[PDB]
């Protein structure tokens, strides 16, 4: 039983660093899609510059 | 870097392993480690921003539409507006993790201390040269309700008492 | 082996990724995995190479000789990425 116990204890703990941690990665992500416009519009004005 | 929360991250799942309480956690991790490797390509991709001034309208002839485009990407430059989603589901999702977290660790924590009291009463305290079952009978009133339950029963061979200890007879 | 050695056409491959592909497979890491999967496996110890650590891969890049120090982290990065 002691054996059992001392994995739960471990576990209690550290789960909550990656629980914090798993919500601030998603969180870059978000700040990702502003990005993600930014070279879209670069990537386009290159594009019809390009055919000009 | 994001390397940081990464390395954290698949410490944490090579110890998710020892925990079988997971379901679809660590497909949330696995997603989360999804897009974070997006963003980075993404970010490693990137063009820059606006078109060269300097080389890339010197090279049209037809220039009347470089000041545009130019002007009209200078213009618009915030492509999209920023999102901080992530403080007001955070912090609930928090409160409810951080409750459960600690009433776990608070838990385990009292049982284990528990187990080594238990411990050790069974070793500075036992008898077992001397034991009497008016001890036993002091210890749990079950010795006494199960051998009025079996007279009553009219049952006086007990089962299993003779499948862990011996029995003669002569028959 | 002889399905890791694939490369997909037009498309060329640092070589600072080729010593971690090889290094798999010469220690046998991916001889539990499944034919099917050893395609998938590639990309993703690419990535997870990247992802974990890229300060591994930067080291074996410019040092360009392995020491046996680089060789133990890789040993354990690869065990990692296997158990994954």
């Amino acid at each position: 039983r002691i054996d059992s116990v001392s994995q739960l204890q471990n576990v209690a703990e550290t789960t909550k660093v990656l629980f914090d941690v798993s919500k601030e990665t998603v969180e870059l992500e978000s700040e990702a899609f502003e990005l993600k416009q930014k070279v879209e519009l670069a990537h386009e004005a290159k594009a019809v510059l390009d055919s000009w | 870097a994001k390397s940081a929360a990464n390395k954290l991250d698949w410490a944490k799942v090579i110890s998710s392993l020892r925990i079988t309480g997971s379901t679809a956690t660590q497909l949330s991790s696995f997603k989360k480690r999804n897009d974070e490797a997006r963003r980075q390509l993404l970010e490693l991709q990137s063009q820059p921003t606006e078109v060269d001034f300097s080389h890339y309208r010197s090279v049209l002839k037809n220039t009347s539409v470089i000041d545009k485009i130019e002007s009209y990407v200078k213009q618009y430059k915030p492509v999209k507006i920023d999102a901080s989603k992530q403080l007001q589901v955070i912090e609930s999702f928090e409160k409810h993790a951080m409750t459960n977290a600690k009433e776990t660790e608070s838990l385990v924590s009292k049982e284990l201390k528990d187990l080594q009291s238990t411990l050790d009463n069974i070793q500075s305290a036992r008898p077992f040269d001397e034991l009497t079952v008016d001890d036993l009978t002091k210890i749990k009133p079950e010795i006494d309700a199960k051998v009025e339950e079996m007279v009553k029963k009219g049952k006086w061979d007990v089962p299993g008492y003779k499948d862990r200890f011996g029995n003669l007879n002569v028959m | 082996l002889t399905q890791l050695l694939k490369q997909n056409q037009y498309s060329p491959l640092a070589t600072e990724e080729q010593v971690p592909l090889i290094y798999a497979g010469v220690n046998g890491h991916l001889d539990g995995i499944e034919l099917s999967r050893i395609g998938e496996f590639e990309s993703s110890f690419l990535s997870y190479l990247k992802s974990n650590h890229n300060e591994l891969l930067t080291e074996i890049r410019e040092k360009g000789e392995l020491s046996k120090e680089l060789l133990a982290s890789l040993k354990s990065a690869t065990e990692s990425f296997v158990a994954t």
